[PDB]
């Protein structure tokens, strides 16, 4: 079909862009963290992290849009399949666990101020964060294992595919993927969130007497529907292909190309998390201002 | 009547400016034109001591040059090995707001006090091995801006209270009260020789004190702004005036002139704290910038800049052997320099 | 590596052990400065609150509420000219400045007192509570006596009250009036320089009044949560 | 107050003194004297600095 | 039908 040229031709450029912003943006925030090597907030700790999971994660698109280009006819060895899709499957559990770590911390630290002042936050922190770049190395595994080059005959391409040993690995691919990586943590996010708007309207209430936190924490929440709801959904729908649920060839059209445009659209993430996390704040921005100071 | 008084005390104070200016037949930035410039001090932070929970007020260098004593708000004193940056001893203070400190020339006490306008003396060498308060002087009637040992039983003091006293630190008691400044005593240092001391005071102006007298012997008054920091020039014979309207200035008790003030167009900041290097060429200020650099005394122009900090470096000590120069700072590390 | 090395090591990491326990309590704990002139109510105040719980130059009042430790540092025995010592409070969490809210003759004094406060470099992200203490002998004034405010603030013949909260035991609106023109004055001074980086949280108290602990952990509570949101880059 | 100032003032007034270029010129043969002895000015091997 | 996992994740 016509679209899939279309495809061919223009999505490796949408492609190269978000891995240009997605670097341009995740460098800056490591940059201007860390570049005061000495020393970092907790919030910091989160952030810096969210960023090198949200670098390593847009560091594989170069690949696919190479691969996309060649008309995803492989063109690198079948460790590099391996390896590119473990690492792709592992930075977006470890992107959005993160920016559930933010969530909670962010609730402990406005929901419960005092607290959050005397609990020890920076080793929860610490320990947080290297835990869930572990669990979602681990979550990763299954793709390395699995993920290995086929011919496809229909389309006379070697392409890099999920050669999946039996039909129960698409129960637990669509598991693992839709629950863990998009529907728990959205749900941890919207109530995180929601405990948090709901104390910052009751602190202007009072406030008043004697709104940008609002805007930002809705749109996290936002952001984060617009970039994983599209892929999910199509996934979603692909193993209700695979169940036989939805049949036919619009169906299998509709689902093949839906899946390539909404996963790399998913990877704006990785640009839209430093902007909305990060340089929208002020702190942010005068500690830029005081390392051009310091050029 | 009082009137009589302050006329007679504007034709004094005309008098000792006509001598001042006739003493001031040619400066020293001239007269270096004869000699080569130091060039840029690339410092580099050799050590970086990160034990105090809170801002560094104050330090002092062991006669050693080896130990260091530091100071901070969290009310701790820490008595730091430079070397090998150990923590040889930390004091917990009877209270968190410290303003200064000072380590024994024997290094048998410590010292420091604060705005609980009290200074208290702390034995290192106790037979029971530990540190503990041996005194606790109690005289001033405002904050203890600084204190300075000349003696394991002497201890000089100044304070908000717009005066300056020398202790008997065995008798408990004030021998000598140094009364003729104006405002808050900011900074002390004792002359090489011991034999004086110079306070500098919000009043803008500095004086020059004889221990065994009393008497304020000198009085200088050249800066246009609140003085925070003085030390002694190695000599004895000078002294350097750090202040708040972002300058520094050196005074000779002989010349009883300002010999030269070391400023620039780019620092608004005021001065927090100066010290001289073992040669005196040497001068080093720390500032309200979160940035501290140095300066040489001849040319008058500055050498080097440390910019370790990232919070007002508050306190800036070197070594009696001139080694290191170490700089305490609001941030609460504290970095040595050589 | 000599046994003498390893004995000085030891001992230093005896002490980093030591400050790793002060660490926790020095995080933990909030420090407060009280400012305020000898009509305040400033003594009666740290009176009150140390009993809910020499020359020496300031006083440590140590108090808690809901498990959170208050050092409250009240200075005394210091020479009048604040502008050096005031340097050291640049970490406390909270300034309370407490007002003589009766006596109209220092209450201007006050408000230049407060500006100098609120303007002072030092001080720039530092939130200050305000106390306009001594309500109680403000409401007694205005009810009976003939002293008018208007005499010392011809701008109170002008001022009308806003939309306004009263006590549920009520009270004459001459007394809401004079009350809130006060505040507005303490407030107006604190808006005309603020760029929000420090609050301005006023209240009206008596020395008496047990709610003052209170209102010092509910406003170190909001305190902590802006600079909380301004850390997680939120504002 | 001002008739012990002026009693401080006499005693300034009196102090003996020096032409600020001899003041001078001895600031800088002190600081000449001691030139090649500090390491600030003129840095030590590092065989021989201890930091 | 293309196979599974013909896109990256």
């Amino acid at each position: 079909p016509e679209a899939w040229d279309l495809l061919h031709r223009v999505l490796p450029t949408f492609i190269i862009s978000i891995c240009f912003f997605g670097l341009l943006g995740n460098l800056f925030v490591l940059l201007v963290f860390l570049l005061p090597r000495r020393q970092l907030n907790v919030a910091e700790i989160y952030l810096a992290n969210l960023a090198a999971s949200d670098l390593v994660f847009v560091l594989g698109l170069p690949f696919w849009a190479e691969n996309i280009w060649n008309q995803f006819n492989w063109p690198f060895g079948a460790l590099l399949c391996r390896v590119i899709n473990g690492v792709i499957k592992a930075n977006l559990f470890i992107s959005i666990w993160l920016v559930v770590a933010i969530s909670q911390d962010r609730y402990r630290v406005l929901v419960h101020p005092m607290a959050s002042r005397r609990q020890q936050r920076r080793r929860q922190a610490r320990v947080t964060c290297v835990l869930i770049w572990v669990v979602g190395g681990l979550l990763s595994i299954p793709t390395f294992l699995l993920r290995s080059i086929q011919a496809v005959p229909d389309l006379n391409i070697t392409a890099c595919i999920l050669l999946l040993p039996h039909e129960a690995w698409h129960f637990a691919r669509i598991v693992e993927l839709n629950i863990l990586g998009f529907l728990l943590p959205l749900a941890a996010i919207v109530f995180f969130n929601y405990h948090i708007l709901a104390s910052l309207r009751t602190r202007e209430e009072v406030s008043r007497t004697r709104s940008k936190t609002t805007a930002l924490i809705l749109t996290l929440v936002v952001a984060f529907l617009v970039c994983w709801a599209p892929y999910h959904f199509f996934a979603f729908l692909e193993f209700l292909f695979q169940v036989q649920a939805v049949r036919g060839c619009f169906w299998e059209d509709f689902i093949d190309l839906g899946l390539q445009l909404a996963n790399f659209f998913a990877f704006t993430n990785s640009s839209l998390n430093p902007v909305i996390y990060v340089f929208v704040g002020r702190l942010f921005r005068t500690k830029v201002w005081e390392l051009y100071k310091q050029c | 009547e009082l009137d009589q008084l302050r006329q007679e005390a504007e034709q004094l104070k005309n008098q000792i400016r006509d001598a001042r200016k006739a003493c001031a037949d040619a400066t020293l930035s001239q007269i270096t034109n004869n000699i080569d410039p130091v060039g840029r001090i690339q410092m580099r932070t050799r050590r970086t001591l990160r034990g105090h929970l809170a801002k560094i007020y104050a330090m002092h260098w062991g006669t050693d040059s080896r130990l260091l004593v530091s100071a901070s708000q969290d009310g701790k004193l820490i008595i730091w090995d430079s070397y090998t940056t150990n923590k040889v001893h930390a004091i917990p203070l009877r209270s968190s707001w410290v303003m200064t400190c000072a380590y024994a020339p024997s290094g048998n006490y410590v010292a420091c006090g604060g705005l609980d306008n009290i200074c208290s003396i702390y034995n290192l060498k106790t037979r029971e091995g530990n540190v503990r308060v041996s005194r606790e002087l109690a005289g001033h009637t405002g904050y203890l801006s600084c204190c300075r040992f000349l003696d394991d039983n002497q201890i000089v003091t100044s304070s908000g209270d717009t005066t300056c006293a020398l202790w008997d630190i065995e008798t408990g008691q004030q021998t000598t009260t140094f009364t003729g400044h104006t405002g808050d005593v900011m900074s002390l240092s004792l002359a090489p020789d011991t034999r004086l001391f110079v306070s500098g005071a919000c009043d803008a102006s500095a004086k020059l004190w004889d221990v065994r007298e009393g008497m304020c012997r000198q009085t200088f008054t050249g800066h246009e702004s609140d003085i925070n920091a003085i030390c002694f020039f190695p000599n004895g014979n000078a002294f350097a005036t750090g202040s708040d309207d972002a300058t520094c200035r050196l005074f000779d008790l002989r010349a009883d002139q300002e010999l030269m003030t070391y400023s620039h167009d780019n620092i608004i900041c005021g001065i927090t704290s100066v010290s001289f290097s073992k040669s005196g060429r040497l001068l080093l200020a720390g500032y309200d910038d979160f940035n501290c650099n140095v300066w040489d005394a001849l040319k008058a122009d500055r050498a080097g800049v440390l910019a370790g900090h990232d919070n007002r470096v508050s306190c800036l000590g070197v070594t009696d052997d001139g080694m290191a120069v170490a700089t305490g700072s609001w941030d609460s590390f504290l970095k040595i320099w050589n | 590596l000599s046994a003498e090395d390893k004995a000085a090591v030891e001992r230093s990491k005896m002490i980093e052990k030591q400050l790793q326990k002060d660490k926790q309590v020095y995080r933990r704990t909030l420090r407060l400065l009280l400012l305020g002139a000898d009509n305040s109510g400033k003594s009666t105040i740290v009176k009150q609150m140390r009993i809910y719980h020499k020359t020496s130059g300031i006083f440590e009042t140590k108090f808690q509420v809901d498990k959170v430790n208050f050092h409250m540092f009240d200075v005394g025995a210091q020479r009048d000219e604040r502008r050096k010592w005031i340097q050291c409070f640049n970490d406390v969490t909270a300034i309370i400045f407490v007002v003589d809210s009766s006596d109209y003759n220092r209450l201007q004094e006050a408000l230049n007192d407060f500006k100098s406060i609120w303007n002072n470099r030092w001080l720039r992200t530092i939130s200050v509570i305000l106390f306009l203490n001594k309500q109680d002998l403000l409401a007694e004034k205005v009810l009976a006596g003939k002293s008018k405010i208007e005499d010392y603030f011809p701008e109170f013949a002008r001022y009308t009250t806003p939309e306004d909260a009263t006590p549920e035991p009520g009270e004459d609106p001459r007394v809401t009036r004079a009350k809130y023109f006060i505040r507005k004055e303490f407030v107006d001074i604190s808006t005309a320089s603020g760029d929000g980086r420090h609050i301005c949280y006023p209240h009206f108290t008596c020395s008496v009044d047990t709610e003052n602990a209170r209102r010092i952990f509910n406003d170190c509570k909001d305190i902590i949560l802006q600079m909380n949101l301004r850390e997680y880059n939120l504002v | 107050q001002a008739r012990k100032l002026v009693e401080q003032l006499k005693m300034e007034a009196n102090i003996d003194r020096i032409k600020v270029s001899k003041a001078a010129a001895d600031l800088m043969a002190y600081c000449e004297a001691h030139a090649k002895e500090d390491p600030l000015l003129t840095p030590v091997p590092a065989s021989e600095n201890p930091f | 039908k293309r196979p599974p996992g013909f896109s990256p994740f």
